[PDB]
């Protein structure tokens, strides 16, 4: 048990938690892309009341 | 006067220009052939237009007339026994009127004025009415079908018409306050039914399965929830509320339930008869659910105008089981509002009003004496999903997790035999405190003891299942096997039920307290076969134990007398051996 | 023919001097590449309007644009009389001979059916595999998808479902066999060898001469994989309840379509909101799915057969998402009985079903499979969960009870679920399965009944 | 008037002539359904305000849009007679008196307390319970968070040890007559029968009376959520630093107020921090625990406790993350002790306060309390760990020593964590603890001292 | 220059009228003047990032600003000196306001109001160098040598005799012109020059064998101390820099604890050099931030000790920094980079985190001055 | 890039053979991110550049051997990994690079050997 822990168990039952994260987090950054681009939508339309 | 054309036509909305006075949240009349959109913005004389039924047609210079009205639900009689909308249009004159097919602009009454409903006066015309105060009883099937006075009106009577047919329409009940108080009514769907006071929850509901009472209690007048990962048995779980409640007015509703659910499910209630009614089960059943066939955003609109429904009954003094079908459907309706408005939602997909708009329709009724004096209770069961498959996320948190049972499924759970399934731990109710009362003193003075007494061995046993996953056991002795397989017979028939068939469940005391009385007996004598010398494998082998394996297939009818045989045979078969 | 561009990037255009188009229409447009291509208005504007060609652009000058509004709506021509006739996404017959002249010419958006339209069908067909007709049970009007992984073969597999589905002639108590029985093929997104290798199983099926085939490849246009689908399902529609004939319906490569869905996704106004797909995407396949059921009043029905494709096993990919959750029972296929060589290799241990003791296993459904599903279940479990928990609790530890357990395993695996070119009948299934079922004594087989057990020794 | 509108997404509202409005006032709106709304006016320019409706979302209107300035700083008047008052949310009577008497005007946004003026713990709280008091030491003038779970109920053991907690500092030598003490609650999104089973027990043993309440409901929008901690945070100033009175602010539920908050922001154009959760937290959660503790030569204090739920307790959420840093030590309720039926939960094992030297000392909570703390924790610490060995290997095949240490730790459960609503006192609990360690050995004794084991055994 | 406020998003503040603006530049939005810092400019607009929540100001008001450059403070009275992460005097704000803060705070950064000791070390007609020799004040200390800072070798003039004189008075003036007084201002974002910068060489005495025989980081290292504070560890830090050569210590926190860094302040006086033989309180400098005070405060934190350091580095003193919650400083930057358009990239976490982390190390360390004189800027990273 | 071009004149031209000891790539990355993060070309694989490959180019091209005149150029990266795992792209984007590589693990770290 101490032999195989050490090895394929343990650091396995970590990679999990940093794979799983690392894809949940890179997933926003198409979150703050996207709502950048929302944001230039909503100023650039009361940018069209002051001007063009 | 609100006027104005189509401006700019995207998807199910419309974004419409020229409105002038218009008010936010309220119905209007859309397109040429009548579609209906609710006003949910403003932005000066533009206002983004949602429009519940899907666009096929229209296009550029349309009409866009505002009706007026803040949603209103038209509250009245013939809401028992017959389909509805969430969006309230019944389904009957809609198949009659089109043909099989739903076509986009049917336009129809949402509350039928081609039907009539015998009158019984009560109120004299030399009284005053007062806001919820009986006007008469209206004879619907053996169901007493009050008409109230709608809340924020009252006057002194002058007239009341005596006995007979009356159209919803006419006026039944004429005051001195320019009004006419008739069967066709109208209350907000923003603005909640009154209430003179909360109550606290002090009885349980029983919903009639003897794993989500006995180990997890739910609440009369309470609220509730059971999740479901990618359709694991998220339907099914319905078909235990069909009519093992104990509920006078059962709201069958769904956010949107899809076309082959509602092939068998929807079909269900015309072919079968509740036994409490004593009637058929349809008698019982309102129908005001939506399909999916139905377009996207009526998905939007089904709560509000079903909750204020459950109202309607919970004043005229019933008991009211309401439960949404797939909560879930409600949310990705709303999230498509921020797509189509140029916004966008709380971050990792979660929908962009959280708390808001759950947590009001949750609350809206519950557990809430009346103005007129009759007692409102109001047991509401979500039946949503994760749409991502995580059960740890805000909407969960919230108001599905925070009420009075918080309940799980497994996918292999349900497969062997479990129908519906449970998580025996990582599953808790809130509620567990104030349904002690009742219990003590109807069913039994130890129904509370032996309730907790049952969970407890149930969830013990997972102790030693962790060990068995990591190494085993090795070892295999008189106190090992004990929790071990007590808590298997356990799981093998107290929590192997079946929905499908009235033999596997019912509602039904007796066999609640029979069944856990049966497993108490195998439980007790076993502690004392093992000091004097008897083999756990010895304990299998005794026929007893199958005696506890067929109460789950008896007559509910035969059980008493079966039981009273039963009790006596493990007692029996221990003592002896 | 209106110039003036604004935005042109793949098959969503724009060009203005518009407000004369309405919400799903017909327009035709010009190119630079010499060539009059399509458009569907899915979406209008001010002064403006979005276009969705029905091929990709690949040329298309500033100078030379046009737009001309043929239709108010947008439909196809559709007739009685199309059946041994092939097709493609773009609707024109592929055949080489002139096309054939409407009866109706219906959208091509989809009418959706009426809930209170349809009552519980009960009427089983034989799909020549065993595993089906006795667990899920796959009655008409009801879907259930076959769930394939990327790298597992989903062909193969279809093809079986194809050449041995058939009605009971009365073993279920009638049959349908009276009226005519046939199938109707679309195809979303497929290669060279799956082209020929669909084409040569018809021939297998002998059905070519009453079959509507709307082939949509790889070299066809992208847009194509999502307008082809609703298309299809209208020539369901006219031939099943209005010339009542019980027509299956075989929607294949549904892991294409959702690679057409994504592009309109983001690259359309709309944002992301189903984990890094669109929102909209729900009313994208409920459109689809909703579309079959049986309808009381007619005789005739759209069975719909979905088989998907999905990336990987994931079961948080969006595709088995809205998927699972829609259809009523649900079959699926894995990796465990993929390397033992059994075709088909449908597992149904994590697999899940809602429709066996719900219309089915009892009416005209035979009830002598109703108690067997029950009891299958909990004993194919004790089998192949033990075969995991062996691996740790020793090496070749089991007990004289979980013996039994995993005895059950690789019998019943093994004979039951291989199939494939071997048809069994309600009656062949039962017999054998009894038999696999006398390896356990009489308490595991408490579900079954007395009755059961005697019935098939 | 304040007419011109623009976005009413949700419960926005625009307003024209937002140069005499400012950042941080509250406002009467005015529309014609005749409702008074509040709403904080924030996000301002000289020609666009946001206004935050404190009433639904449904009456707005563009023909009836105005807006009475209130007063552009933030307000909130305050009283002394705060000390038998009720009041659900903002400040409303549920007591049927007045709401608030100006006697003072303070905001509820401000800068907290000079570090340089604040002192350290040296007094005592008795809540009456066990663990809380000998395990980890809670104290007069406290950081300490209360870690639940959201599968557990954060609401009940909250308000039970509400009204059981009475003072007592006897033997410091301070009575309970020279200390008064005012229990404030605050909390949020309460279900209809959390709402009602407050006020109840509250009213039941005098804890109102000497107290006074705060609750915001769940049909109220998430603007007024917000509010209610810095609301009576506020209030627990003008009592204990200026009439010396110890306070003790219990919050319930901080998950509800930062959800709430992520939406404020999300339109006030900021983006969401880890996990989608806000990010702009950091600043928001500091204030509230940093507005409490002691003061130097202010013999009243403070006391903060917040309650949070956590969907499995791990700190992979923000919701452990942040706290963690400003509140000192920890308590944690763990799933194991509630299954099987112990209130409080509170396992001692995860927790550990960061201060109980830096609190009381010697002979002011008995000067055997020290080292009879970090007896009972190796005691019980070692029988947690042969439970999962009882039938294993056994407890008959195991040593004297550690068949004791069995005995001991269900005993424990069951005498010491568990008393439910019963009261105790630091020297009832020492008492209880002597009785478990005269079982084990003088041997066996070894986490105390010779004067220690000579005092009691 | 002066301006007009526009608009009040959350805390931070946007104001026209700004044109001529400096960067990094001295801003005292409204009325009520809260501290707060012009930053990158847009249009005839500006943003700005100030410290102090805002909710009592209204826009349209006047603005205030300089116009020239925020700088660290130097001068006496750091010695035996308590300050925050803004640099104001902590208990003169706890006389001028009472127990509590209510903000628009400024007093000035340094004790001023007193008259503190003078000794020419230098005479008219000899020429200076910079970053060393100008004339010390004598403590209770040591010594402290209120040196001039670099690239000031000019001529001087008028060297007043040993006495008393407030930090605003003269006691020198160049004779090339250009005046200077005990007060010197220096850059927050730029470190001073050096000669070489040397190789680590003399051990880094911490008083416990152990620590620092066995495992030597010298003087001029960096090291680190991880796991959260409350383990006992707090032991570790304080007993440090007590014992340890050197003749000044500078104890600094951001986003630490509520009252366990109040235990701290006062139990600092209660410790006890073995040099002097009297109080560590004597011979430190304070710049914590606790946790209740401003939002940029923790941020600015690091930047501000760093400069201080080698200031008494140029003197010939040694010093003995702590970076007490390195982990915690990062939140601050994360809620200020997402309000703008620096927003997350990374792993949860701004990039230019790494940008920001790394020049606190790279700008300490055993190295010799302009003015030839030798101390260190020994870091201990808990980063906790 | 610097490093690299102005070895290629000496390099071939004059005769002379150089290997360029290039040391941390990490505090490449690290610094490159920055500026993608306020012209939106949106950084991230794993939270390192996705544009990463496209800098290191040209950088490493020049590191086999030309053809005609003597001399050449040859790149040997040194950098540390923050995980043994080759799953972020500091060692993994580097490893399809780069021509093979040549880890040093830990597994003799660990035992004294140098």
């Amino acid at each position: 048990r101490v032999n195989a822990l050490e090895q394929v168990v343990i650091p396995g039952i970590r990679a999990q938690i940093r794979f799983i994260q690392q894809v949940l987090e890179q997933r926003e950054r198409e979150d703050t892309f996207r709502l950048k681009r929302i944001k230039g939508k909503i100023e650039a339309r009361e940018a069209e009341e002051e001007g063009g | 006067m609100i006027q104005g054309v189509i401006q700019k036509i995207a998807g199910p909305a419309v974004i419409a220009k020229g409105m002038l006075g218009a008010r936010m949240y309220d119905i209007c009349k859309v397109g040429e052939e009548g579609l209906v959109g609710e006003i949910i913005r403003l932005d000066g004389d533009t206002a983004f237009v949602q429009v519940y039924e899907d666009t096929s047609g229209l296009k550029v210079g349309e009409p866009v007339v505002s009706t007026g009205l803040p949603l209103a639900v038209e509250l009245g009689p013939g809401m028992l026994n017959g389909i509805y909308d969430g969006i309230q249009r019944p389904l009957e004159r809609i198949r009659e009127k089109t043909g099989i097919y739903i076509t986009r602009g049917v336009v129809v009454h949402a509350l039928d004025r081609e039907k009539k409903w015998a009158w019984t006066p009560m109120v004299k015309p030399g009284d005053e009415v007062r806001g919820g105060m009986v006007l008469g009883t209206v004879p619907e099937f053996g169901f007493t079908h009050k008409i109230l006075v709608p809340p924020d009106v009252r006057g002194r009577v002058k007239e009341v018409k005596p006995a007979g047919e009356y159209t919803v329409e006419e006026p039944v009940v004429v005051l001195e306050d320019g009004t006419e108080l008739k069967m066709y009514h109208t209350w907000p769907v923003r603005r909640a039914r009154p209430v003179q006071r909360k109550l606290d929850p002090n009885t349980p509901f029983l919903t009639g399965m003897r794993i989500l009472d006995v180990l997890f209690p739910v609440a009369m007048g309470g609220t509730a929830a059971i999740p479901g990962p990618f359709g694991s048995g998220k339907t099914v779980t319905q078909q235990s509320l069909a009519k093992w409640s104990n509920a006078d007015v059962v709201v069958y509703v769904g956010c949107g339930e899809r076309g082959n659910e509602m092939t068998d499910v929807l079909v269900e209630f015309p072919e079968l008869t509740d036994p409490k009614t004593g009637g058929p089960l349809m008698h019982r059943t309102v129908l005001i659910a939506n399909t999916s066939n139905m377009p996207v955003a009526a998905r939007e609109a089904s709560i509000y105008v079903g909750v204020t429904i459950a109202e309607y009954f919970r004043d005229q003094g019933f008991s009211v089981a309401l439960m949404a079908d797939s909560t879930s459907r409600w949310a990705e309706a709303l999230r498509e509002i921020s797509s189509r408005l140029e916004e966008m939602p709380a971050e990792e997909g979660y929908p962009p009003y959280l708390a808001a708009r759950l947590a009001a329709f949750y609350e809206r009724a519950g557990k809430v004496i009346t103005l007129g004096g009759e007692e409102g209770a109001v047991t509401i069961v979500g039946a949503v999903s994760p749409p991502g498959g995580d059960m740890s996320e805000p909407v969960t948190q919230s108001t599905l997790r925070i009420v009075g049972a918080f309940w799980r499924l497994d996918a292999s759970l349900a497969f062997r035999r479990h129908f519906p399934a449970i998580n025996w731990n990582g599953s808790y109710s809130l509620f567990t405190s104030a349904l002690d009362p009742w219990y003590r003193e109807n069913v039994a003075e130890d129904y509370p003891e032996l309730r907790d007494a049952i969970s407890e061995l149930l969830q013990r046993e997972a102790g030693l299942q962790e060990i068995v996953q990591l190494v085993g056991p090795d070892a295999l002795q008189d106190a090992e096997r004990l929790v071990i397989e007590v808590g298997r017979i356990i799981r093998e028939d107290f929590l192997q039920q079946n929905a499908y068939h009235e033999v596997d469940a019912y509602c039904s005391m007796k066999k609640a307290y029979g069944i856990m009385k049966m497993i108490l007996a195998f439980y007790k004598e076993a502690e004392a076969a093992i000091k004097r010398g008897v083999s756990i494998d010895e304990i299998l082998q005794l026929p007893v134990l199958e005696r506890i394996g067929r109460a789950r297939y008896v007559s509910e009818e035969e059980f008493p007398a079966y039981f009273e045989e039963a009790m006596k045979e493990i007692q029996g078969a221990f003592k002896a051996l | 023919e209106y110039t003036g561009i604004t935005y042109i990037s793949g098959p969503l255009l724009f060009v203005e001097n518009a407000k004369d188009l309405a919400y799903g229409a017909i327009v035709d447009i010009k190119d630079g590449t010499g060539r009059v291509r399509g458009g569907q208005v899915i979406e209008v504007s001010e002064e403006y309007a979005v276009i969705q060609v029905f091929e990709e652009t690949t040329g298309l000058d500033l100078a030379t644009t046009s737009v001309s509004l043929v239709e108010d709506v947008a439909r196809l021509g559709v007739s009685k009389e199309m059946l041994g006739r092939r097709f493609n996404g773009i609707g024109k017959p592929i055949d080489g001979l002139p096309p054939i002249t409407p009866e109706k010419r219906l959208p091509i958006t989809g009418l959706p059916l009426n809930p209170v339209a349809r009552r519980k069908p009960e009427q089983f067909i034989q799909t020549g595999i065993s595993t089906i007709d006795v667990m899920n049970t796959l009655v008409r009007g009801q879907k259930l998808p076959i769930f394939s992984g990327s790298g597992l073969p989903a062909n193969e597999i279809a093809a079986q479902i194809a050449r041995q589905a058939t009605v009971r002639p009365d073993l279920s108590g009638e049959g349908e066999k009276e009226e005519p029985f046939a199938v109707v093929f679309a195809a979303m997104g497929i290669t060279q060898r799956e082209l020929s290798y669909f084409i040569q199983e018809f021939e297998r099926t002998g059905a070519l001469s009453r079959s509507v085939l709307f082939l949509n490849k790889a070299d066809d246009p992208t847009i194509e994989r999502i307008l082809t689908p609703r298309m299809a399902l209208t020539v369901a529609e006219y031939l099943a309840f209005e010339h009542d004939y019980h027509v299956l319906v075989i929607l294949t490569d549904m892991t294409n379509y959702c690679e057409a869905l994504r592009e309109i996704g983001a690259a359309r106004e709309e944002i992301p909101g189903r984990r890094g797909y669109p929102g909209y995407m729900y009313t994208d396949l409920a459109t689809i799915y909703e579309r079959a059921g049986v309808v009381e009043g007619k005789k005739g029905s759209v069975t719909q057969i979905p088989i998907l494709s999905m990336p990987d096993d994931d079961r948080t990919h969006p595709i088995p998402d809205l998927t699972g959750y829609i259809t009523e029972g649900q079959i699926q296929l894995s990796r465990e009985l993929h390397r033992k060589g059994i075709y088909p290799p449908i597992d149904p241990l994590p697999s899940l079903s809602r429709l066996m003791n719900n219309g089915v296993g009892k009416g005209k459904t035979r009830e002598d499979h109703k108690q067997v599903s029950d009891q299958l279940y909990s004993a194919y479990a004790n089998g192949v969960d033990i075969r995991k928990l062996v691996a740790i609790i020793g090496e070749d530890a089991l007990t004289e009870n979980d013996r039994r357990y995993l005895q059950f395993a690789d019998a019943f695996e093994r004979f039951f679920i291989n199939q494939g070119q071997q048809n069994r009948s309600i009656e062949e299934s039962l017999q054998i399965a009894w038999a696999l079922l006398s390896m356990l004594p009489q308490g595991e087989l408490k579900r079954i009944s007395k009755d059961h057990i005697g019935k098939y020794y």
